[PDB]
């Protein structure tokens, strides 16, 4: 229980960073659907207010 | 709303139908586009522009 | 007929309809990206039980 | 009347779930609750 | 002790093996 | 009734043209469009649907065909 | 068990239209205090069929509101009365809401159910937050082909006599007389055997229903009368692209004609992309149709339902001020100006949340 | 195949169909046995 | 306000509804007259069986 092995530590740290990569992507998709709840009727927003939701299009 | 206001619909699609003709390879559209506007007021008299 | 002006209305009406379903179409695009993301996370769930199996 | 007015006012879930597991079929609490209610009915 | 103490251990190995695609991975799964 | 056909023709006119007898020339509704009615966009959608059913949703045939 | 709770009772034939009680299934929400939703199923159609739609984690509708899957009079387990007047059938719901201590509710319906939902908002608008109608319109459908079949099938069902007819005689009768698979399945499951197996009968009143449809007059369920009036509140309509009940060409105008706040296509009226299939009426069966209805339903409940008319969305609550009409308030020393309209709690009448929060506010000061 | 084509022309069943879940005959037997047992 | 002309619209709009529901209103009046008629015809069904009872 204290010390497992050498090779196990190699993948213990590999699969952790691997999961952190895909947990960051899982959070991206999740937080988008969370912010998307405030967006409704794209056709009823003003031009410059819609561009503020999609920050970066003006740039 | 560019999808419900026909005034911007007509102008946006019309402008896109002209700039796309640069693929005909006449010359730099950035040069002769100003002549198109002046030439329209020669022949546009037929349409009261 | 000279339907040039009509083609501009029909294209706007179809785009207007796509904007109405922006939420539905993008959420369907992510359901596939989440399926791929969940599939890669299945490996970390397996390694967590290796200590219990050993 | 007084007493009448006063009267007026888990394991099975696991059993069915295990069965659905063996067939690897999608299961929802609503379905399990109905099947559990179907068993009592 | 004897009964049921190995059921969970079989699911872990089954999923681990199903994820294996290359022959080399299949070999180590057998080991 | 007996005098119905003779009388009904006497009171009103029918349309004599057979413009719709020709199939391909039948209009989809893009010639006289209603612009202000509240069902404006629902009308355009039915025009789009009719244009697609006529071409199996290959509108390249309509572009090459005669309007 | 807990999430699924349907009160149990026996239908009672009533001579007075006011002594009519409604019965149906109740689906409890995930969270403690949520507004309530009242949903009417298609005529002669089972409430259970809608359970998987409202109890699907993917949709997660119960996360928003508590659902009352309620049967109208002469349908399911609710009481029976020959009249189908939408004004009478609407008062039935108001008594149900009173007996259950519901101040105001969200109303929904499928097909003819959509009509029933909208009638309540037309007769009782101050107590309805919104309406969500699925493959229905406030319109006369007596001459729609889809209605004629239903109107025709119900008439055929009057020929069977359960006392003399055997179980096999029934199955043969349905297959030959009923061509539609779904209607056939719906009617079979509506047959029930009373206690002591005295005899089998339909859960719905076949006699009272056929007279309403066969007569084919204003009181017919296919008809929508001018008497029903106008709905003043939020309304969203969702129907298939190719639907026998609501044709996109002209059957959308009644929505503007009957619902004052309906903005139009793309805002309050949508069509689901689909093929021509007579079974598209039953969206809950096909995932593609249901996924869109649920998303649109969750959007109506979250942002549009129970929102003041002049406000765009729920986001504008507390930040958009509505203009006031002059000489509209009793106070004479009042400087007229813009105000944010009051939005109340969903059950403020049968609770004391306002009395409680008033005390907490005093403790601050 | 010929004779089969010529011949061609339960509460647990209904509940599962409502959830549009494909059910095998074996599963139906166990659920029925589970209730009776 | 001088609502005289409005009172003439409300009554006409109400009569418009009574005319649309003429078939239902009259059909309900006959449901009671038919009840009285069916009740009097019960005396003939009893006499037709007396010869068999005897
Ligand atoms: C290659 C270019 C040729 C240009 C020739 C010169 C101008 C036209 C002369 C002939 C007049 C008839 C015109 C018919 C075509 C209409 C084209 C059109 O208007 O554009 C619609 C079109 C979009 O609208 P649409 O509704 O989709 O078009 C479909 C048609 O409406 C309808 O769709 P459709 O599919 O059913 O029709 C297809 C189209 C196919 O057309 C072709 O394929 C062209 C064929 C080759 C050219 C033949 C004409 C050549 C003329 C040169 C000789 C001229 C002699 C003059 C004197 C000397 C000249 C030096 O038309 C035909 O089928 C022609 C068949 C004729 C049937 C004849 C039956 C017998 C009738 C007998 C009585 C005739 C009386 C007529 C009354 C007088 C006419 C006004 O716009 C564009 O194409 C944009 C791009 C530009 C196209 C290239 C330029 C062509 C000229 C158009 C004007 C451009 C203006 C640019 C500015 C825009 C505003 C800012
Ligand atoms: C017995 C006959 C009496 C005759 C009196 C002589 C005429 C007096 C004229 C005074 C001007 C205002 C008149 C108001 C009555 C209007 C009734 C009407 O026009 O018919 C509508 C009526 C139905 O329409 P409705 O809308 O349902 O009626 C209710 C009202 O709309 C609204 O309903 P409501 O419930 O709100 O009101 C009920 C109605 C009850 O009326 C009565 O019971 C009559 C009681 C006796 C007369 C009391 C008012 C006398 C005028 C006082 C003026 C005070 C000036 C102070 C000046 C101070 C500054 C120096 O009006 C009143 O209560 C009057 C109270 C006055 C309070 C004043 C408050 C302070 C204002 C101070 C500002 C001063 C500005 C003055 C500028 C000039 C005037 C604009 O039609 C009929 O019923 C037909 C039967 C007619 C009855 C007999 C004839 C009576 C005369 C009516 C005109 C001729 C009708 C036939 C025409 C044929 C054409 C084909």
């Amino acid at each position: 229980s204290s010390a497992s092995s050498k090779a196990l530590d190699d993948i213990e740290n590999e699969l952790s960073f691997h999961a952190a990569i895909w947990l960051n992507a899982y959070a991206d998709y999740t937080m988008f659907l969370f912010e998307l709840e405030e967006y409704n009727d794209p056709n009823d927003y003003l031009m410059h207010e819609n561009f503020d939701f999609f920050r970066g299009l003006e740039t | 709303n560019p999808n419900t206001e026909e005034n911007t619909i007509d102008s946006d699609y019309l402008a896109a139908s002209g700039t796309v003709e640069a693929e005909k390879e006449i010359t730099s559209i950035d040069d002769y586009l100003g002549l198109v506007f002046a030439i329209a007021y020669v022949f546009g008299v037929f349409f009261y522009v | 007929p000279l339907l040039q002006r009509f083609y501009r209305r029909a294209a706007a009406n179809e785009i207007f309809t796509m904007e109405a379903f922006y939420h539905e179409n993008i959420e369907n695009k992510l359901r596939n990206l989440m399926r791929i993301t969940k599939g890669q996370l299945e490996y970390w769930d397996i390694h967590t039980s290796y200590g219990e199996i050993r | 009347k007084r007493l009448l007015e006063k009267l007026n006012t888990a394991p099975q879930n696991l059993e069915v779930e295990n069965i659905l597991k063996r067939y690897h079929i999608n299961y929802t609490q609503a379905l399990i609750d109905e099947l559990v209610d179907w068993k009592t009915g | 002790q004897a009964p049921g103490n190995q059921d969970k251990i079989l699911k872990w190995i089954s999923t681990l093996s199903n994820k294996a695609t290359t022959g080399e991975s299949r070999s180590y799964c057998t080991q | 009734s007996l005098h119905e056909k003779m009388q009904t023709d006497y009171l009103w006119v029918k349309d004599h043209s057979q413009a719709d007898s020709w199939a391909k020339a039948r209009t989809h509704g893009y010639n006289y469009i209603a612009h202000t009615v509240p069902n404006k966009k629902e009308r355009y959608e039915m025009i789009w649907r009719s244009m697609g059913k006529s071409t199996d949703w290959e509108l390249e045939k309509f572009r090459l065909g005669k309007k | 068990s807990r999430i699924i709770n349907h009160l149990r009772g026996d239908p009672v034939y009533q001579d007075n239209t006011k002594d009519v009680s409604l019965r149906g299934t109740f689906l409890r929400g995930k969270y403690d205090d949520l507004p309530t939703m009242i949903f009417f199923t298609e005529a002669c159609d089972l409430t259970a069929n809608w359970i998987p739609f409202f109890t699907n984690p993917q949709y997660d509708i119960l996360a928003h509101r508590n659902v009352w899957l309620l049967n109208p009079r002469n349908f399911g387990n609710s009481d029976r009365h020959p009249s189908f007047d939408l004004q009478e059938m609407s008062d039935d719901v108001m008594r149900f809401m009173y007996s259950q201590k519901i101040s105001m509710a969200t109303l929904g319906g499928h097909g003819i159910g959509g009509k029933i939902a909208l009638a309540v908002g037309c007769y009782h608008a101050e107590r309805v937050t919104g309406v969500f109608s699925i493959d229905s319109s406030p319109m006369d459908q007596r001459y729609h082909e889809a209605f004629k079949e239903f109107k025709g099938y119900v008439n055929a069902l009057t020929e069977i006599n359960f006392k003399t007819w055997s179980d096999k005689d029934v199955k043969v009768f349905l297959k030959e007389n009923i061509k539609d698979p779904k209607w056939r399945s719906i009617f079979t499951n509506n047959i029930s055997k009373n206690a002591k197996t005295q005899s089998d009968s339909f859960n719905f009143e076949i006699n009272y229903l056929n007279h309403n449809l066969n007569f084919n007059k204003a009181d017919s369920l296919g008809n929508w009368a001018v008497k029903n009036g106008i709905y003043t509140g939020r309304a969203h309509f969702i129907f298939p692209e190719y639907s026998r009940w609501v044709h996109l060409a002209t059957n959308t105008l009644p929505m503007h004609k009957v619902c004052a706040r309906v903005k139009g296509f793309g805002h309050d009226i949508f069509y689901v992309q689909g093929d021509e299939n007579p079974l598209n009426h039953w969206v809950y069966d096909f995932e593609n149709y249901a996924n869109v209805v649920a998303s649109k339903l969750n959007k109506f409940l979250h942002s549009y339902d129970g929102v003041h008319a002049l406000l765009k969305d729920r986001t504008e609550i507390g930040n958009f001020m509505i203009p006031d009409r002059i000489k509209s308030r009793n106070d004479s020393k009042h400087i007229y100006g813009d105000y944010s309209p009051a939005h109340l709690h969903h059950n403020w009448r049968f609770n004391h949340i306002y009395e409680k929060h008033d005390e907490l506010d005093k403790k601050l000061n």
